[PDB]
């Protein structure tokens, strides 16, 4: 399902402005967390762990300016 | 007269309206009264054709009964009758219809020649009465008679009416200490109290973790209110729900559960009581209260440290924390404990809240005691609660030689026409 | 645990010398046979038979309540009387931790055991660490070790003591590797943790199955019961065979027999069936059961039969009876029958006190033929849990006349027991304040 | 009944038996003159064993009166 939906966006043909959507998506995360971290602990650790996951979405994101991986030729 | 001051009551509201006229109406003043002034009593019981016993007539005093006797005798089936009877008034004051324990296809005699199984009850209230019969035939029988409910649910609905006209109506206490208060935790070293929620829970006892929690909720409490240094603490705590809300719009069940939990907490000030009985008044009774039971110690405290609460105890010049102590005190503390919580708990009314009324099953009172342990525990049991009604058994000589001489009772094994049968006695 | 030379010193009958004379002459001689046969096995294993297991001395530094302490235990029966937070657990529990790592070092050499745990130190301000010290004499032979830790936040280090243990875990495995069935001591504890009591079809059983733990809890009531459902079945199959033939063939003899009283008593034909009922039952004594003790089976089933009876008058028989789908125990007293749960707590607890130390005895010495006359050291914690008066005042005389080479240790609770024990074999716990500081004393009465 | 069915459509072998030994117990198959395990057969001899077993059980259950239940009626479906 991973590998269909990612070739999808290369259908859709994605331009930089989703990254930056993702970008300010993660950051809006991060002050979420921050101010949730003042005055849960299964929740920080959530958010945490989603932030972890944008960082890798944004890694991989970078990684697609260096020839990517052809996501669709892996699904071929 | 309390059915027919009942049934009047009933009747007037019944043909009425204006709830608020309901709760201005005298009937109910004097229904309230009239059960303030009644106590809890169980006059008596009888058994038949259960376990070892076939045929027995019991009679219990106001105040408390002991069965002493050796081993083998019967001692144990008394009280899981008596527990058992008591199950269906529990099941039906807590919810409606709500089914209790029945009776097991072992329970039954083992001969051939009885067929069934049954359990008659009466009890007492000033001077109302009742009755309940419950039974179970054996297996592979015809004539399945039913058991009767009845005098229960009359029971019942006074009290869940009670309660549903006055919030702060009291309950009688019935609980239960079976031999499984002794573990190798024993009852110590095995998310929020919410406020105050009736127990109708199993008069047995598996969990002591609840204390440790209510009793730190007291303590913040008894800091919060008592001693300040709050400040606007409504407010505040209506600021943080606030900021919950901005952080949700800008895990989550958890955060709307803690959202609700930060109402419930700015609802301080919608309570606000701070009466007589405030929570340092409850934490120095509960302290002086087990502190009376342990003379040996000096002072009972809870620190905070390490992002966590624990419990310190001093003996002579060291202090000692709970898991150090032993079985001895790790019985008494468990036991004292759990009882004062309840009773603390369910009459939240009372100036004096260890003044209610209930009732109380112990078996082996003697466990992990020594002799001069053994000669006054009963006397600070009944001393420190008035009004509640004891059973328990023992077979120490050194418990029964403190025993007044009508509160007694002793079993016999006679054989009588040619089969041996249980009989009781007085001195 | 290793060779020597064998430097001379001077003349003894040593255990040890004979360990090291052994070890030196195995070094040479390859061939088994001869080593199976030599002298010196021999005379290793006649001292090693003889000598009996016997804990001599304990002492006690910093450990929980007691600051410092010694005491000495007689070889068959001792018993500490106190009242509450005396310390009476204290002592049990140190001797298992020093009992774990000889029971750890027999299993596989260099296996850690059982350490102090960091709560159990002394709390007041002076106290640097604890320790503690013990003595095993094998009649000539004395062996010692030590155990200790240091406190949490300290920077000085102590080591542990373990050349004895080693040395004399070595000298059983030795033994144990020439030998078919030789026996091993036996180590239990019966903590207070008795209350909790109330599979994929094992079918090998061994002596190191009883060596996983020294405590007793939860599962060991499950094997027993394991256990003795295999004895029953070993019975059945030598009540079968061959035993059936000669019991036919002497009960027609009998039936002869009964015959020649009838008939006003009737050589030739009588000659000869007297003879021929003759040469039979000389035949059948000869066999005298094939292997005789050795055999076993009924005679170990009953053993332990007659064993559990013998603490709870009251009954009459214990039965074993096959269910449709499952198996059932079934007693019977006075009148009626009776189920394993339908009993009371104190002869429950009685019932699996006993029939664990019996199956404890049996399993670890197959060579006996009455293996309930083996060595070993028992502790037990408040004797009278449970148990009216009038059981109080036999138990500690039947449990010393049906084990009598097992050396005890029980701490109690009450003067009951106290009116049936010797005066040498009493020691009494006390309080008092020396030198401005609270100590813990024994007397002896 | 089940024991001689199972021998019968194995000759090979001679006896089968449960044996309690001093420590443990087993079941022994004697063929020729070695004594073997029930555990020291491969996969297709348990198969060919549990398939035989079962068949007789039903059989056998199935023909109360018949001096030879292995004579009964029936469908069997082998996939
Ligand atoms: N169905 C039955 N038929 C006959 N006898 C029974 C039956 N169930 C139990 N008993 C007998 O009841 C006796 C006492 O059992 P019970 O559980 O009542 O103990 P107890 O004397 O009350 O307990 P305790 O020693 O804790 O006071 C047992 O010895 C058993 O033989
Ligand atoms: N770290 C410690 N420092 C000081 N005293 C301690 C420490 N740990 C335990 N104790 C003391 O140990 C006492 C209990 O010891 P122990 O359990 O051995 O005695 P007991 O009551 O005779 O035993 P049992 O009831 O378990 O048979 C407590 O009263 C406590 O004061």
């Amino acid at each position: 399902v991973f590998l269909h939906n990612r070739a999808s966006q290369e259908k859709l043909s994605e331009s930089q402005t989703t990254i930056n959507a993702l970008f300010s998506d993660i950051q809006s995360l991060k002050a979420t967390l921050t101010q949730l971290s003042a005055i849960d602990s299964t929740v920080i650790k959530g958010l945490e762990l989603s932030l972890k996951e944008k960082l890798n979405y944004m890694k991989s994101l970078q990684s697609g300016e260096h020839k990517f991986n052809n996501a669709v030729s892996l699904y071929d | 007269n309390l059915e027919t001051c009942y049934v009047d009551f009933l009747e007037l509201e019944s043909h009425v309206i204006n709830e608020d006229y309901l709760k201005e109406s005298v009937e109910l003043q004097k229904l309230i009264s009239t059960l303030n002034e009644s106590k809890f009593h169980l006059n008596k019981i009888g058994i038949h054709d259960f376990k070892r016993i076939r045929e027995l007539q019991i009679s219990l005093e106001d105040d408390l009964t002991v069965f002493v006797g050796d081993n083998g005798f019967g001692k144990s089936t008394i009280l899981d009758a008596i527990a058992i009877v008591l199950s269906w008034l529990r099941s039906n004051i807590e919810k409606e219809s709500k089914p209790g324990t029945y009776i097991k296809s072992h329970e039954v005699n083992n001969s051939v020649d009885v067929e069934y199984a049954s359990i008659d009850a009466n009890i007492k209230l000033k001077d109302f009465n009742t009755s309940i019969l419950i039974t179970k035939a054996k297996e592979g029988a015809y004539y399945s008679r039913n058991n009767e409910l009845l005098g229960v649910k009359k029971l019942a609905s006074i009290y869940r009416l009670v309660n549903k006209y006055v919030d702060n109506a009291s309950l009688p206490l019935m609980a239960y200490y079976s031999i499984a208060r002794s573990y190798i935790g024993g009852g110590v070293d095995r998310v929020w109290s919410k406020f105050d929620v009736y127990d109708e829970i199993e008069f047995d006892r598996n969990d002591f973790t609840d204390f440790f929690q209510w009793l730190v909720f007291l303590h913040n409490r008894a800091s919060q209110e008592k001693l300040s240094e709050s400040q606007t603490t409504i407010n505040a705590l209506f600021s943080d729900i606030q900021s919950l809300k901005a952080t949700l719009t800008q895990v989550i069940k958890g955060l709307e559960l803690s959202l609700k939990e930060k109402l419930n907490y700015m609802k301080s000030l919608q309570s606000g009581e701070h009466k007589f009985n405030n929570a340092v008044s409850l934490y120095d009774s509960v302290i002086n209260t087990i502190l009376k039971f342990l003379p040996e110690f000096q002072w009972i405290k809870l620190v905070y440290g390490d992002d966590d609460y624990k419990i310190i105890l001093k003996k002579g010049e060291v202090e000692l924390d709970i898991q150090q102590l032993s079985q001895g005190e790790k019985t008494i503390f468990t036991l004292v404990g759990d009882l004062a919580r309840r009773l603390i708990l369910l009459n939240p009314n009372l100036s004096n809240p260890l003044l209610g009324y209930g009732i109380v099953l112990i078996d082996e009172i003697d466990l992990h005691l020594h002799p001069q342990w053994q000669q006054t525990i009963i006397e600070r049991l009944t001393s420190t609660f008035p009004n509640v009604q004891f059973v328990i058994t023992t077979h120490s000589p050194q418990v029964l030689s403190t025993v007044s001489s009508r509160s007694v009772r002793i079993l016999q094994e006679v054989e009588v026409d040619g089969v041996n049968d249980l009989i009781v006695s007085h001195p």
